[PDB]
């Protein structure tokens, strides 16, 4: 096409972060660059400092099947879910020392897929009883509620500009709302399967899904069609996590094959591969400036990528 | 071919394994 | 919430005591423990640490081998056994809760102060002027100065500076030169050269009128200089 | 329009691939690594 | 810096918690499965009684440590939640054994078998086989020949050849007939016979689970 | 005669099978368990043996000399005793990682792991290493006749070369084979009382146990027969009935990884795809 190719790009793990106990589900990265959460289903929800390849906190999970991570903009909670229907914030920076809970968000009906920190005290998540909630730490209830979904939703996105998110379902259905009204302003039925993860444009304009039949389909805001979809011939394995760039010319996205197809933003070439995990690929975020590049997979085992 | 044994009740060894 | 310090009294010169730091409200196994003493004249320094678990202890140079100390983890506990106590150890001890990593507040909340009266390569910070009088509301500025460039290669500086209130805990301020500390208004402002430092206090208010303190953090010893005391 | 979204998508990478650590790679002098 | 002291240490609290994990590895995944009213919870106060959302039950013992992953409940796609599960050491599940011929609690109400044969197609998909091994269990016997005689058995069933119209033998060849529909004959369904009210029902899982470590160890420990 | 022949033939069935074990076990796909690094330490100790033993004890029984100098045969009196005691240790060894997993398996499931696994390899090469100092100190040569260089161990006590004796043939024979076959009688015990393939596992167990108490019997009583009855002894057992002594104990360690890998169908079939 009329871009430029990034070429076949050689990323190499510089740091390796062990101590999970078992398969990491998901991580999120905080936002000064060197801290990260990651959770296992041994219970644990783990800040790890990053270039120094240090953790930070190690958090135990009343609910040991967590799906979820969440890390505040502000850097003082994280947020887990799972199966045991509560979004659990904890409180990094106290005056105690430990990592506590705050508030556990009960009142879902499904397991929690991806929660996100929308604001410091606002904490939206998308959860497996077909609905979307977005809560507020204080009142502990929800501020307001997302149904209408038909399909169970499986992931959720964080607006860089705090105002409008999408949620993906299991319908095949993409659909964005926005926090304050609370309405659902675009739909995007046109796909086949699940959308297994999501992940949002730093401008907000797009947003890539992961799906089950190799698909790292993008759909666009004011477009209004779906009609660009990232296809691979070769590879049979869904897309477990999906990670943007901050220039959105790369997406990174982990899969079943326990490898990283690292593909462009307008060609759809493989650009990149991390194969160095010996289970599939669950994880996959990069720091809001954009050093480092952290891959979880379900071998206990957490990469930075550089 | 030749013995182990070269004298008269000499009773040389050999290694173990 | 409150840490309590005991192991006071009047001991000649020569003589064995027991310091004790008992502490609650907080995780104290995820701690490390600082052990700053004062002088009832001369400014601060120096005498041990610990990190958290009782791992690494540390100590200041000249007191290596003759303090030793246990912490007491299930029960929140700290032992510092005294031994052949010299006339020049006349001093407020203070327990100092610090905690180590990225984002980190170390030095944050200090120990009430235990009082110790007995009758009869390093790395050196010095401050600007013992006594500055300042009226509020005038944006004071205190200076020190070091020996060394401290802009480690990791990428920031291990200074902290402080403040005494007269009579309770020289409470923390600035930790990094450019990083608020927690509990204190959003009014003080650090900055500095990689070797010189500064600390800018505008809009001053009540009971800000303590004696300051400024810390080099880089190595294993641990100086204050005599402090800046401001006065009106 | 996907036209539209498509031009935004070339003028918001043209305009901040520089940052960009992957897309550029960067010294190992800030980083000791 | 001085943060290593706090990380290495903390790795081996980790340690700790992977040398406590191992001292609970008698515990896995034990993933109970089940539809509505066939009465999961009254086994599993029965099991807490005898010995004393997803909610995970403590049976602590001297003999075994053990902890049973309830599933009840928790309406939502199959799939999604399954992967979570690939370590399961056993996919514990309950058959509708007493009620043979009751009708979905859906409003038709007039299905023939296919209550039967939901839970049949339940038990068909299967995504991984390296450890699952089903601890089939059967439900209560106290009442057999009210419930036998007041429906004809034979015409529901296409395939059953049995003998009908009897008390006691009925119940016999019933049962063999509903733990003899095991399609999967590769791997080893350890299916128990327990009421209700029966007790016993620790020592049928323990042993069950002991079964199957063993096969598990006989085929990775190269001894098949 | 037939000896050149048949440790021909041994040494490439040996050393090109246990060159497969080591190659498909140094790399791991996710495959590296208990027993495959304990196997892993069995055919790295297994390969010692056979480079070390087969030609430097056929050569001085055909030849009647060793081409190479003394140090050299100090380095092989080493690589003998090392390669024995850690081939037997480790037959002991993973007998008994699967006695704890088929008995009491709840415990073993708590007590056994990777980390386990090369700590107790660790801990039989350094044993191993250990009890066996005196061994390659007292190999000093004795030149016998006009040209032949022997270098017969020597232990200058009668008590103690009978002692050292009686000991090798107790704590490296004696306890590994009883220990051995109590085990594999508990895993047969266990696999009918919990209980078509167990009789087949039930085969591989006895073939397992009677063939190394068969290939490490003429050994063991060799040593002994040299210990008890001395002269006379030495020469009815020389030449031939030496090497094939020695070659029964050979065809043990070329038999362990085809009966302990090669011979199961999981291993073959994994071997099939690294090929």
């Amino acid at each position: 096409n009329n871009i430029d190719p990034v070429g076949r790009i050689q990323m190499r793990t510089r740091r390796t972060l062990r101590g999970h106990l078992a398969k990491i589900y998901a991580m999120h990265w905080g936002t000064d660059s060197r801290l990260l959460v990651s959770a296992s289903q041994d219970g644990k929800l783990i800040i790890w400092d990053s270039y120094t390849t240090n953790k930070v906190h190690a958090i135990p999970l009343r609910s040991s099947w967590v799906m979820t991570c969440a890390y505040a903009p502000s850097g003082n909670y994280v947020a887990c879910g799972g199966l045991d229907n509560i979004c659990s914030i904890y409180n990094l920076k106290t005056r105690e020392g430990n990592v506590r809970v705050s508030r556990e968000l009960a009142g879902h009906t499904g397991y929690l897929s991806c929660c996100r920190f929308l604001d410091d005290n606002q904490i939206v998540t998308s959860s497996g009883d077909t609905t979307c909630a977005l809560w507020d730490i204080e009142t502990g209830q929800q501020t307001t509620t997302f149904t209408g979904h038909t399909g169970d939703v499986m992931s959720l996105s964080l607006a860089p500009d705090t105002r409008l998110f999408v949620s993906g379902a299991c319908d095949a259905s993409a659909k964005l709302w926005d926090v304050r009204e609370g309405m659902c302003r675009q739909t995007f039925t046109g796909h086949e399967s699940d959308i297994n993860a999501i992940c949002f444009f730093p401008n907000g304009n797009a947003f890539a899904t992961g799906s089950d039949d190799a698909t790292c389909r993008l759909f666009d805001l004011r477009a209004d069609q779906e009609l660009m979809t990232y296809s691979h011939d070769n590879i049979i394995c869904g897309i477990t996590s999906v990670s943007f760039s901050k220039s959105g010319r790369l997406l990174l996205a982990g899969y079943d094959d326990f490898n990283c197809n690292v593909w462009d933003a307008l060609k759809a070439d493989r650009a990149g591969v991390l194969a160095g995990h010996d289970n599939r690929v669950s994880c996959l975020g990069v720091t809001d400036d954009g050093m480092a590049v952290a891959t979880g997979s379900w071998d206990s085992f957490l990469k930075i990528w550089n | 071919q030749g013995p182990w044994l070269e004298e008269e009740e000499e009773a040389y060894g050999w290694m173990d394994f | 919430v409150q840490l309590v310090e005991s192991g006071g009294g009047l001991v000649q010169p020569g003589g064995s005591r027991k310091l004790s730091c008992s502490a609650s409200g907080f995780a104290f196994s995820s701690f490390g423990m600082h052990w700053v003493r004062q002088a009832p004249e001369k400014g601060l320094e120096w005498v041990a640490y610990i990190s958290s678990g009782s791992g690494t202890i540390y100590y200041a140079d000249t007191v290596k081998g003759r303090f030793t100390i246990s912490r007491d983890d299930p029960k929140n506990t700290l032992f510092l056994q005294m031994t052949s106590l010299r006339s020049e150890d006349t001093a407020m001890y203070y327990c100092v809760r610090s905690i180590y990593y990225y984002g980190s507040s170390p030095f944050d909340f200090w120990g009430q102060g235990t009082t110790l009266t007995v009758s009869s390569s390093d790395i050196v910070m010095t401050q600007a002027t013992s006594s500055v009088p300042v009226t509020p509301g005038e944006s004071v500025s205190i200076s020190c100065r070091s020996s060394k460039s401290l802009l480690h290669s990791n990428g920031n500086t291990y200074l902290y500076w402080f403040l005494q209130r007269p009579g309770q805990s020289p409470q923390l301020l600035i930790y990094r030169m450019s990083n608020l500390a927690s509990g204190v208004p959003d009014r003080f402002s650090g900055s500095g050269s990689g070797t010189a430092f500064t600390l800018t206090i505008s809009r001053l208010e009540a009971e800000d009128v303590g004696v300051y303190y400024c810390m080099q953090h880089l190595e294993y010893p641990l100086t204050f200089g005599a402090g800046t005391k401001l006065e009106l | 329009k996907v036209s539209k979204a498509a031009a935004d998508l070339m003028a918001y990478c043209e305009a901040h691939a520089k940052e960009d650590p992957l897309l550029t790679p960067v010294p190992a002098s800030e980083n000791p690594f | 810096a001085e943060d290593k002291a706090a990380v290495e240490r903390s790795k081996m609290i980790d340690r700790n918690l992977r040398r406590d994990k191992r001292d609970a590895r008698r515990e896995l995944k034990l993933l109970l499965l089940g539809t509505g009213e066939s009465g999961k919870s009254t086994f599993i106060k029965q099991m807490r009684i005898i010995h004393g959302g997803i909610i995970e039950y403590p049976f602590d013992l001297q003999s075994v440590i053990f902890r049973m992953v309830d599933v009840g409940g928790q309406r939502s796609e199959r799939r999604k939640w399954i992967h979570c599960f690939e370590n399961v050491t056993s996919i514990m599940f309950l058959v509708a054994l007493s009620e043979y011929d009751q009708v979905l609690v859906e409003s038709d109400n007039e299905n023939r078998m296919e209550e039967s044969k939901a839970l049949f197609r339940t038990i068909i998909t299967y995504p991984w086989f390296q450890n699952s091994s089903v601890i089939l269990f059967l439900n209560k016997k106290d009442l057999l020949e009210e419930k036998i005689m007041y429906s004809h058995l034979v015409d529901y069933f296409p395939e059953y050849d049995g003998p009908q119209r009897d008390a006691q033998a009925a119940r016999e060849f019933i049962l063999k007939m509903f733990v003899d529909l095991n399609p999967d004959s590769d791997k080893i369904i350890y299916s128990h016979f327990t009421c209700a009210t029966d007790t016993e029902n620790i020592r049928f899982v323990f042993a069950a689970v002991k079964d199957t470590i063993l096969q598990l160890n006989l085929k990775e420990y190269n001894l098949v | 005669a037939i000896r050149i022949t048949l440790y021909a033939v041994i040494f490439l069935m040996s050393v090109g099978g246990n060159m497969l074990i080591i190659v498909v076990l140094g790399l791991s796909r996710r495959l590296r368990t208990v027993t495959n690094a304990f196997l892993l330490s069995l055919a790295v100790s297994d390969l010692l043996l056979a480079v070390a033993c087969m030609p430097f004890t056929l050569l001085p029984n055909l030849m009647g000399t060793f081409i190479f100098g003394t140090v050299i045969c100090k380095a092989v009196s080493y690589l003998m005793g090392v390669s024995v005691s850690v081939s037997t240790l480790s037959l002991v060894a993973i007998a008994l990682e699967r006695y704890s997993a088929i008995c009491r398996p709840l415990q073993a499931r708590v007590w056994q792991t990777r980390s386990h696994a090369a700590r107790v390899i660790v801990a039989t090469w350094l044993l191993s290493g250990l009890l066996m100092v005196p061994y390659p100190v007292y190999t000093v040569v004795q030149p016998v006749g006009p040209r032949v260089l022997q270098c017969v161990h020597r232990w200058p006590s009668a008590r103690v070369r009978q002692t050292w004796s009686v000991l090798l043939l107790l704590l490296l024979f004696f306890i590994p084979g009883v220990v051995m076959a109590v085990a594999y009688g508990l895993i047969s015990r266990e696999l009918y009382l919990g209980l078509l393939a167990k009789k087949r596992v039930v085969r591989m167990l006895l073939v397992i146990v009677v063939l190394f108490f068969l290939c490490w019997l003429p050994v063991y009583s060799a040593n002994t027969w040299r210990a008890f009855d001395g002269p006379g002894a030495h020469r009815a057992l020389s030449g031939a009935p030496i090497s094939f002594i020695h070659l029964l104990s050979y065809a043990s360690a070329c038999v362990n990884p085809l009966v302990y890998c090669f011979m199961h169908r999981r291993f073959r079939q994994a071997c099939l795809e690294t090929c």
